[PDB]
């Protein structure tokens, strides 16, 4: 799937 | 208490003359042959118009069933005549899917009415959407394995008829009572036989499957129209969702 | 502790309330260039909220230790019954209507109006009012989500057993919590979950009315509510 | 709702179907 992204982008980062 | 063991009673005895054994009569809807065996095969042009004429006409068949059988309760017939069309047009459908799954088989996942045996390959012949039919298989997977009870089931519909978010209705407040006094029966019912079938959250998972039929039902109305023919075919599908 | 320690809901629940702020430029004055439309701003709400809700989702226990592909399932299958239920408890405290998490307030005639009224409104008699009723607190909000959350039956799933498990758990935690919390109270469990039904027809309506908002073009959906809106 | 005819012609109705 090259659609539905900005969630999984969301999903791999909220430590920071 | 005891008024309860009453309505579960005057609910079961409904039941069991109204829909209970609507199932062994589906061959009296002109059935299709194959429909009799176990193990096909079928012919790719074979005409579908018979089969979706049928399904057709089982469902009408049930849902003037389920009519016959909300008749027989003292508490729905109590109700304003417009309510119980907004109630019936919320639910009968959802009360199918919840008789109807008595005959669905686990080992081989077919509904087994009488002489008859519902395959899944059936339905999409016929013409249903694959998605739509594999959510229902689904529901019936589901509600097939928590092992549910007479009672529990007569009780899983009743609580599923008697609900306000139905569109339609007016006396909101005056049916909501029946639903929440309705679940705590059904609680009740389930926590005062315990363990050996627990799964426990038994009534936390039928009230995922309400909300399960939920979805199925949204998806009915959405399948007639994608269907033409089907409307014709049965009329009061078409009232009871529209 | 027992694997959904009904001690760690109830703080992703108290870390993206949002808590402070979010409600001083909505109720305060604001709004760059215009906004009149219930529906968008709604829909801005929305798109607001959807970030949070990652966060969220983040915080409830065993969630981020799900295979990737199974976070975007499952969020993607209940944005919209997770985002109602949060912004209906919010609500609580309105009269007729509802809080957005801008700030900005939505009542009965609005939503009429903007031609949505009738599944407002039966949010704010299927949630909202019930809600108030029961006064169910942020630990029980924050569980039926969590139980809304994983839901096994989401296709595509890596592990449908895994997420069955763990909605077991909360069924569990939740239980427990109530029997305790409120002893005086036998059927509450029970009647917190009565909410599910009615909180699944009221997400399958907002989906419908969002389609047609989106095809009709007009009150425009941030991005996010737009990669949400892709027919699942 | 005014629509709803067949459900009316059958709540009612007595059943025996003749
Ligand atoms: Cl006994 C039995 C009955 N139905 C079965 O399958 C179906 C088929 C179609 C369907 O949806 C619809 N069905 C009928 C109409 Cl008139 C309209 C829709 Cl949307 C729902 C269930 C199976 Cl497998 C066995
Ligand atoms: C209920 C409702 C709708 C849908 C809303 C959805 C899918 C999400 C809302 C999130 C909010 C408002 C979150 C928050 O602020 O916390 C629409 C627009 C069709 C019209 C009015 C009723």
């Amino acid at each position: 799937a090259k659609e539905n992204a900005l969630l999984r982008y969301l999903l791999d980062k909220d430590d920071t | 208490n005891q008024q309860q063991k009453e309505l579960v009673q005057i609910l079961l005895g409904a039941h069991t003359r109204h829909v209970g054994p609507l199932f062994d009569q589906f061959v009296q809807f002109r059935p299709p042959a194959y429909l009799f065996m176990h193990h096909r095969p079928f012919q790719p042009r074979g005409p579908v118009l018979p089969l979706l004429t049928h399904f057709a006409d089982i469902n009408t068949f049930m849902v003037q069933q389920i009519i016959k059988f909300t008749k027989d309760l003292p508490l729905f017939r109590s109700l304003t005549m417009e309510d119980q069309i907004s109630l019936l047009k919320g639910a009968a459908v959802e009360i199918l899917h919840i008789s109807l799954n008595t005959t669905f088989c686990l080992q081989t996942e077919n509904f087994f009415c009488g002489p008859l045996c519902y395959k899944m390959e059936d339905a999409v012949h016929a013409g249903f959407q694959y998605e739509f039919l594999e959510s229902i298989l689904h529901f019936h997977k589901n509600l097939k394995g928590l092992h549910l009870q007479e009672p529990e089931y007569v009780l899983m519909a009743a609580t599923a008829l008697f609900s306000p978010d139905r569109p339609g209705v007016t006396q909101r407040e005056e049916i909501d009572q029946l639903q929440e006094e309705m679940a705590l029966i059904l609680n009740n019912h389930i926590m005062e036989q315990q363990s050996r079938l627990q799964s426990r959250f038994l009534y936390a998972k039928l009230m995922g499957l309400l909300a399960d039929l939920r979805s199925i039902n949204n998806a009915y109305s959405y399948e007639l129209q994608r269907l033409e023919e089907l409307s014709a075919m049965t009329p009061l599908l078409g009232e009871i969702c529209s | 502790n027992e694997d959904m320690p009904v001690e760690r809901i109830l703080e992703a629940e108290l870390a993206v309330e949002p808590k402070t702020e979010t409600y001083v430029e909505a109720n305060m004055g604001l709004n760059p260039s215009s906004p009149n439309d219930p529906v968008t701003n709604i829909c801005q709400a929305a798109d607001k909220q959807l970030f949070t809700l990652v966060e969220w989702a983040k915080r409830i226990p065993h969630f981020s230790e799900l295979p990737l592909d199974d976070q975007v399932i499952l969020l993607r299958a209940g944005w919209n019954e997770l985002l109602i239920a949060s912004f209906s408890h919010r609500s609580i405290a309105v009269k007729d209507g509802i809080l957005l998490a801008t700030g900005l307030h939505v009542h009965r005639n609005s939503a009429h109006s903007a031609g949505v009224g009738a599944i407002f409104d039966r949010v704010l008699t299927e949630l909202v009012s019930k809600m108030r009723d029961m006064q169910m607190d942020k630990t029980e909000l924050g569980c039926l989500r969590a139980i809304v959350l994983f839901n096994p039956d989401s296709k595509g799933l890596s592990n449908p057993a895994e997420v069955e498990a763990l909605r077991e758990k909360v069924y569990a935690s939740l239980e427990a919590y109530c029997k305790h919390k409120y002893p005086e109270q036998p059927g509450r469990f029970a009647k917190l979950l009565l909410r599910l039904p009615a909180l699944r027809s009221i997400g399958l309506k907002c989906l419908e009315h969002l389609f047609f908002f989106k095809l009709i073009g007009d009150t425009p959906i941030d991005t996010f509510l737009m990669e949400m809106l892709e027919a699942p």
